[PDB]
């Protein structure tokens, strides 16, 4: 129902699976038993977050971490409704949908 | 000033002849496609402790360091950062080249200077009192001298084919230049043969580096 | 007499990669932004001028609080509490502990360039431990002049004779940033604007202007002039030089001009040595 | 009679960091909000000009009921109880005890800022390594002139020749409170639209305009020019001096335009002595 | 029973889950013998809950001090609940709830 939180939902699961493919990208990196610094990534993918002066500051940084995180299963199936979301809607709407997927990330594990 | 800049690479390897230019030059065109038409570029001599059968040991501070316009970068970097060249049968391997600005000084040097047809001292100072005035460079001529103080001449062996031609050269010493004549003498240079590792002009301590020996 | 010396000094052209930003994927994007005609134009932060003037002052005696290792790269306290009587660097650039909190007698704006920033990325390969593999990655560069401006109470501080040197290290100002400074631009000013004046109200704030990317002569913005020729910024009261007094003396009416009599030096140095009189005449040096 | 003196006075350009609302988590909030046409414009808030004008009265020497320590940054009384017949500060600005609590001739409005703000948010590093919570830190910046309208009660006045050290300080601004340690931002107008008037009704507020957003134009708004044509805001009690005086003589048909007839001056100085001797004559000075 | 009333109870526990967190990193982060400031914390809290001034403002607050609480086990088993509910309704009812959640953390300690 409400087409538009359709569209908003499905960019919480893409933005939440593109922080696990880079949450498994930083574990890959470490190794031995040094504690794999992931509180230490939330704080710093949140401040950057923050970081931003509107439209192509964190448009570049939320398209830059998409890429990073890998392959979006979820953005693959929704090519042109996540493209559109992102297009469209005040930037600040959208830095808080992804802060509230930052927080909505952990029932994926 | 800055808008000229010096590449320099750590480089390392096999102990080299101390006439190597077109050896050192041969082997950049080799792994560096553009470097064989470029116009303004230039490679400073490379420096070490020497040996006892005129060759160069590298040392720590022994580095390849390249003139070069900041416009023209791009076409050099992708094939020497990080990259390793052979000559003859020595390898030799290059770091993540670092940047150096051309900075003035009150004296300027070359360690060997050429210009075709010119053998004598004396000719050869007119000759390079002839270029200096091309350039709009306001100076006096000396030319380095041996601890017999008769002038210094350096000899380049371009093994260019079966045969190998002897091209004479002579050490330049200028001074009384002011910093904006002695930048443009640094960036120009006199004796053309830049590429081949002669004409670049260097502050004045390295030529009291080679006079002491 | 509550005194003021308001200075806009102006840098050699050259190429500039000084203070890269967040450096969003792979670029050290040059921290750039919005200036005259709305033409975007790089900065750079006058705190990174300010810890160059800092570590010029450590670097010839002068006693300072703040002494930087140039090894480990920290910077240690000679002293907890912060004594400005004692120290340089606390009673110029001030503290802030969270004592006494020092206003600072030093006030700073970001270098601003000359011509607006249009292209010039560079190529930079950083190395890898992968195999030894290399990564090409962005840098931004610019080919320009940096100018900024600065203020200076010099009734603020504790020894009034710590004025004069904080002229020469804005004249000797060492390298700016450091190991990210890739091509090593120097700080140390090709033309200075200085106005020792005794009233708070200061123009000259951004005097120089040229404009036209296509060269870099660096000409005097037309708003400073008729500033001048109006009858504000008292001539007596200002002091110019540098190789923009080459271009000022080859103007027609430049004798009739009313910036001739304003105390103008084609040498730098000259500028320093008289104004230098006229402080230690003023604060009784 | 009653006489009031309004004035629209627009600063120089430049990067300001004056006014910063609550600090998130790292940035300073430039202190902003929604303005003409709907796009947000930063802000600098009146009390911070108030202090500004203060701090004035109390360095040209002057009597002033709170006294700026400048090395306890803090404020001192001289008495406790307010008496604006002697102390300038007191019966300039008022006070409230919570006595007489006054009323103030001096009231202003809050600084808008000419050019839309956008972006433009600084870093802030530490040295290196070593780093705590305060090693990294954001800093909010806005390139623009900001500009804003004030009036005066000159009847008001406990003494009426108090008038004209603040005119002075008006035009001799002393630093506004913001981050001047690297954001000087000069304060001292560079153009100004004065109305010395026995009424009321003041027009001439916020008339400065922006000819391009992210530039530096600062032409005048045609609504101000449109209401000096039709007849309102009489041309002989009209004050104008700055650099929107070039902008108005290069206008075409202006010397037929009543905007001619009223008192202009390209230099800030020669209109303000002509105001203040107008000034002086109607109160008898 | 009224699910929007459920939904409305495990967003309370939210926020208060969230207060932990932000409670632990301050407890975390004091040193030596000081009193960690706990009181203090909570009167900035209410105080910064209580300067805002729509939509934007006090939004971008909720989702930052959502993800300054870290893991949160209740904001898990619910997503699209909540996430609606933050998107929807007017800020000022959200702002009812959190502080009620502030007032209402104290029962778990």
């Amino acid at each position: 129902n409400s087409e538009e939180d359709k569209q908003y939902l499905i960019f919480i699961k893409v933005f939440q699976q593109a922080m696990k493919g880079n949450f498994a990208k930083i574990y890959a990196k470490t190794e031995e038993g040094k504690d794999p610094p992931i509180k230490k990534k939330v704080e710093r993918l949140r401040a950057e977050l923050n970081y931003c002066y509107d439209e192509l500051s964190f448009k570049e940084y939320l398209s830059d971490f998409l890429v990073r995180g890998g392959l979006n299963k979820y953005f693959n199936e929704h090519q042109e409704e996540i493209a559109l979301l992102i297009k469209k809607s005040p930037w600040q709407e959208i830095r808080i949908w992804s802060l509230l997927a930052i927080a909505s990330y952990k029932p994926k594990d | 000033s800055e808008e000229y800049v010096d590449l320099t690479f750590k480089l390392r390897g096999a102990p080299i002849p101390l006439d190597n230019g077109y050896l050192t030059y041969a082997a950049l065109s080799r792994i560096c496609p553009p470097l064989h038409e470029l116009k303004s570029i230039g490679i400073h001599p490379i420096a070490g402790i020497p040996t006892r059968n005129n060759l160069l040991e590298l040392t720590a501070q022994s580095r390849l360091k390249i003139r070069i316009y900041h416009q023209q970068i791009p076409l050099i970097y992708p094939y020497l950062a990080g990259q390793a060249f052979h000559i003859g049968q020595n390898f030799y391997q290059l770091d993540i080249p670092d940047y150096k600005p051309l900075i003035s000084s009150e004296s300027v040097y070359s360690r060997l200077v050429i210009i075709k047809g010119f053998q004598d001292s004396t000719n050869f100072i007119e000759a390079v009192q002839r270029q200096m005035d091309n350039l709009g460079i306001q100076g006096k001529i000396e030319l380095l001298t041996r601890q017999d103080g008769t002038p210094q001449r350096r000899q380049l062996t371009i093994n260019k084919e079966g045969k190998q031609f002897k091209v004479r050269g002579f050490g330049v010493k200028i001074s009384e230049l002011n910093p904006e004549d002695s930048l443009t003498l640094q960036e120009q240079g006199i004796g053309g043969k830049r590429k081949m590792m002669c004409g670049i002009f260097v502050p004045a301590t390295r030529s009291k580096e080679e006079e002491e020996t | 007499p509550n005194y003021y010396l308001y200075g806009t000094v102006l840098t050699r052209y050259g190429l500039a990669s000084l203070n890269h930003d967040i450096r969003r994927g792979n670029k050290t994007i040059l921290q750039k932004g919005y200036w005259n005609n709305g033409k975007i134009h790089s900065f750079v932060g006058s705190s990174a001028i300010r810890w160059a003037l800092r570590f010029y002052l450590q670097k010839q005696g002068y006693l300072v609080n703040r002494v930087w290792d140039e090894e480990e790269h920290i910077n240690r306290l000679t002293s907890e509490d912060f004594d400005p009587e004692k120290f340089y660097d606390d009673d110029i650039f001030g503290f802030a502990l969270l004592p006494n909190q020092r206003m600072g007698a030093l006030g700073m704006n970001m270098a601003v360039s000359l011509t607006p920033y249009d292209g010039a990325v560079k190529l930079g390969a950083k190395s890898g431990r992968e195999k030894d593999s290399t990564s090409l990655h962005f840098t931004e560069y610019h080919a320009t002049r940096y100018q900024y401006y600065f203020g200076i109470d010099a009734t603020h501080l504790k020894d009034f004779s710590r004025i004069l040197p904080m002229i020469d290290g804005i004249m000797n100002l060492p390298k700016v940033g450091g190991s990210s400074n890739i091509f090593n631009y120097p700080f140390c000013p090709d033309s200075l604007v200085f106005q020792w004046t005794n009233h708070f109200a200061s123009y000259i704030s951004y005097c120089f202007e040229y404009c036209d990317p296509k060269s870099k002569e660096a000409k005097l913005s037309q708003e400073f002039i008729d500033e001048v020729e109006c009858g504000q910024i008292d001539p007596s009261k200002l002091w110019i030089g540098g190789t923009i007094v080459k271009d000022l003396q080859q103007l027609d009416n430049f004798e009739s001009s009313p910036l001739n009599k304003a105390h103008i030096y084609r040498n730098r140095n000259e500028m320093i040595e008289a104004l230098k009189t006229v402080i230690k005449r003023d604060l009784g040096l």
